[PDB]
């Protein structure tokens, strides 16, 4: 079976820059090599076919080259909407095989998150659990620290974070941090706060609420 | 217009089989082969095989022979794939695709192989706070304790799309998933515009439309 | 060394400055062992004696006709020819290349199994050719070819044209050919050997002769003509199609052997033919004056 | 059979078969198949059965992954019409494993060249039969 090797695994690029992605085949495949991009939650989209042939509807920014075993996909001047995973594919002989992908991340200026906090709903509390949610919206870079405090005491082990993939238009991320407590514990305390630190904030930002008020 | 519409997500017991479909429109069904491709969550792509509808001829990746059976029904322009004796290794998104060079793939069918039972989500509002920008308010819905993936979440029946973030699900120690979907809107719109999150979980046939309003 | 024909050998040499060449052992054809001498070409100079003569063949001066003698009489002859391989490729100096490497041009007037091949050269003297042919290479079926001969001469520098005629031994004109005809030409210029080949199906080299008995019947004339005598028969099976052209948008096409056109004054009407069902060559034009 | 209709169809097949001609196990009608004039005279069913089998052979190749797979045929390809015409003709007469993609362009060329020769033989058969039988 032909093994398709891609490098680098990850690329972080500034918009406007030129980009080069490599793909090598373990055996010569002439020009029977295709490139795709797959964005979050979508199926792969063909960008270049047969090593260098253009696809109707794809930006002229994209071009491909190479023949035999070594191939390159070039992006003339990278744009924000280019974020995603790029795969090459052996279109030459059975079994068809795909490379492991290169994830393209876009660099943009620092943007501090907007922070919002949500108490649990009364409907949830009835069930015995309270989820308190902290939202960090549209920030860059991805790294951020969120700590929870209940009645001024730092919490540990009772929260989980989830982060979106990089936005295609604005190149930012969003993150949710969820504190899960029993209804009994929720009911015993008054002040609930999430404290955020991020490259773009000069001092930590705290959002808080007092239970039932 | 070309469409490859695949069937819905499926929760399958280990050892059982599942058959999924890919309904093709907008082109001559017998003029192309139909490939099937597997992709494990957050991983790469593997080609399974293809069928040629005209003669029902098939070609398999050796790795999937005996795991996959491809068929087609010309009368309905539908391609099918049945996977046999399933194990957790078969949990993945499966795509159908026309000839590689014509650029059309289906949207994928997510198969979860587990002995765990299906459970629909509970949906709770993340209400806009009375205390907000700057003129921007955030609100959302918490979609909690469901199994398996996926759920779909839309706002105002699909009319609200700008500013929406639906977070990836996290599998909890309970074995159940949970996620939140949020959206930012004009704070001035709160007393006027209603906000409803539409949550669908096909494996349990659960449909919930939850209105999110300022508390009290 | 390999045998081209009885007593004629081809010595294949990798050609490049400073030999090494190939060692060739010639043996006199005689039961006798003593008193044997060897000469080269028309020279009486004795080059050696003994039943064998060993030559290090490196250049044309080493090739030629070696003759062994005894008691003042000629015993036997061995002719050595050189086949040069330069940079890994066999020379093709003798014939002019008509396309990439297309040296021979072949045409067939009908589906009989008979065809003619032609080639060109700038060389005027000391040249001989030998042609062989078969249908297929594996389990080859016989094709018989006549001797090749000069057929025309033209000016450029002069150029000479040779031709040969071949006939498939057991032909089936109506059949669908599955194996092609192969033609191989042995070319010899002085002591230099070269080999040329062509491969084709008869259907692809078909070129009918021009239409016959072309005639005009004015009333705007009625143009008429007949299939050429050499074309395959019956005509109801081996159909032709035609093109009629008037000249001093003006061409008509027909499967009929007649057409009605507008004959101007001073003009000529021309007709050509092509196999009706397979796109091979159009014939040369047949003309009549308007 | 219906000599005239077969003659007209076989002629169109010759046209289609050359319509996309670029710049450049197998049933073949052999000498023994009796598709020559003398042979059609005596008994024509042998020839027609051989032509029928050739047509079914080509239609199956043209509907196979050699032709339906990558590199995809262009929308202007006449392979669609050729295929329908081969079926059309086989019908008037009597009413193979996966290929490697990198090999398909050459296989398609070879099949189409061989198809040109076959259809020309069939066209002569039907024209002669129409005119003499």
């Amino acid at each position: 079976d032909i093994v398709m090797t891609q490098s680098p695994a990850t690329l972080s690029v500034t918009p406007g820059d030129r980009v080069s992605l490599s793909c090598r085949a373990s055996q010569s495949i002439s020009d029977y090599l295709h490139w795709y991009r797959q964005k979050s939650h979508e199926s792969p989209r063909l960008l270049i076919k047969y090593a260098s042939q253009s696809i109707s509807g794809i930006p002229s920014r994209f071009s491909g080259s190479g023949s035999g075993s070594d191939f390159t996909l070039s992006i003339n001047s990278v744009e924000p909407e280019d974020v995603g995973v790029y795969y090459c594919q052996n279109g030459h002989s059975f079994p068809f095989t795909f490379g492991s992908g290169t994830k393209l991340e876009i660099k943009r200026t620092v943007a501090a998150p907007s922070v919002f906090i949500f108490p649990p709903s009364d409907e949830q509390l009835k069930s015995g659990t309270a989820s308190v949610v902290c939202l960090l919206n549209n920030f860059y870079p991805r790294e951020a620290k969120v700590q929870w405090k209940v009645d001024n005491a730092l919490q540990s082990g009772n929260s989980q974070e989830s982060v979106t993939e990089q936005d295609s238009k604005d190149s930012t991320y969003s993150l949710s941090s969820t504190l899960t407590l029993s209804k009994a514990d929720y009911e015993k305390h008054k002040v609930y706060a999430c404290e955020v630190t991020h490259q773009g904030l000069s001092s930590p930002v705290t959002k808080s609420f007092n239970r039932g008020e | 217009e070309v469409q490859l519409q695949q069937s819905g997500p499926e929760l399958v017991k280990p050892g059982a089989s599942v058959k999924m479909s890919c309904k093709a429109s907008g082109y001559t069904f017998t003029s192309n082969v139909m490939h099937w491709v597997k992709q494990k969550p957050g991983q790469g792509l593997e080609w399974i095989g293809y069928i040629n509808p005209y003669n029902d001829g098939t070609k398999y990746n050796e790795k999937f022979k005996g795991k996959a059976t491809l068929t087609s029904d010309k009368s309905s322009s539908t391609a099918y794939m049945e996977l046999s004796s399933l194990t957790s290794e078969d949990s993945a998104v499966y795509y159908c695709a026309r000839n590689w060079d014509v650029a059309y793939w289906g949207q994928g069918t997510l198969v979860t192989v587990s002995a765990a039972s299906t459970k629909g989500p509970s949906v709770f509002p993340l209400a806009p706070s009375s205390k907000t920008s700057g003129g921007t308010a955030a609100l959302g819905c918490l979609v909690k304790d469901y199994f398996p993936e996926p759920v779909t979440v839309s706002w105002n029946s699909g009319a609200l799309t700008s500013g929406v973030h639906t977070f990836p699900a996290v599998l909890q120690s309970s074995g159940l998933y949970s996620l939140s979907s949020v959206v930012t809107v004009p704070s001035s719109s709160l007393g006027t515009q209603t906000y409803i999150c539409n949550v669908n979980h096909k494996p349990s046939n659960t449909k919930v439309d939850k209105k999110v309003e300022p508390k009290s | 060394i390999w045998e081209l024909k009885k007593d004629v050998y081809v010595v294949e040499l990798d050609w490049y400055p400073d030999a090494p060449g190939e060692m060739v052992v010639l043996t006199c054809d005689t039961p006798e062992e003593d008193g044997i001498t060897w000469t080269l070409d028309q020279s009486s100079e004795v080059l050696g004696s003994g039943k064998t003569l060993t030559i290090q063949v490196k250049e044309f001066g080493d090739a030629g006709q070696y003759t062994c003698h005894k008691g003042g009489e000629v015993l036997s002859h061995s002719l050595l020819l050189l086949h040069k391989k330069e940079d890994g490729i066999w020379s093709t100096d003798i014939l002019k290349d008509q396309k990439n490497k297309t040296f021979l041009r072949c045409e067939a007037k009908n589906y009989s199994g008979r065809f003619t091949c032609w080639w060109l050269t700038t060389i005027s003297t000391d040249l001989t050719f030998s042609v062989k042919s078969s249908r297929g290479s594996s389990d080859p079926q016989g094709v018989t070819c006549g001797a090749a001969t000069l057929s025309a001469e033209r000016v450029r520098n002069k150029e000479y044209e040779y031709s040969v005629e071949c006939q498939e031994d057991s032909a089936c004109p109506a059949a669908e050919e599955s194996l092609p005809i192969e033609v191989m030409v042995d070319a010899v210029h002085k002591l230099k050997y070269e080999q040329y080949t062509s491969s084709f199906f008869i259907r692809d080299i078909i070129k009918p002769d021009p239409p016959k008995n072309l005639q005009l019947k004015p009333l705007q004339v009625e143009v008429s003509w007949e299939y050429p005598d050499t074309w395959s028969t019956p005509h109801s099976y081996f159909s032709l199609t035609f093109c009629v052209q008037v000249q001093g948008k003006d061409r008509v096409f027909t499967d009929k052997t007649s057409a009605t056109v507008i004959c101007r004054k001073n003009a000529s009407i021309s007709v050509r033919a092509q196999d009706r069902y397979y796109s091979s060559s159009w014939s040369e034009w047949a003309s009549v004056p308007c | 059979p219906a000599w005239t209709q077969c003659q007209q169809l076989s002629q169109k097949l010759c046209t289609l078969a050359w319509s996309a001609h670029p710049l450049v196990d197998v049933p073949h009608i052999q000498c023994g198949d009796g598709c020559d004039p003398q042979g059609l005279r005596d008994n024509s069913q042998f020839c027609l059965q051989r032509i029928h089998q050739g047509l079914i052979f080509y239609e199956k190749l043209l509907g196979s992954d050699i032709f339906t797979g990558e590199p995809s045929l262009l929308p202007d390809s006449p392979v669609g019409q050729l295929h329908a015409s081969l079926l059309g003709l086989s019908q008037l007469l009597q009413p193979l494993s996966p290929s490697q993609p990198w090999q398909r362009l050459l296989l398609r060329f070879k099949i189409l060249r061989s198809l040109q020769a076959f259809v020309a033989v069939a066209a002569r058969v039907f024209a002669h039969g129409a005119a003499t039988l």
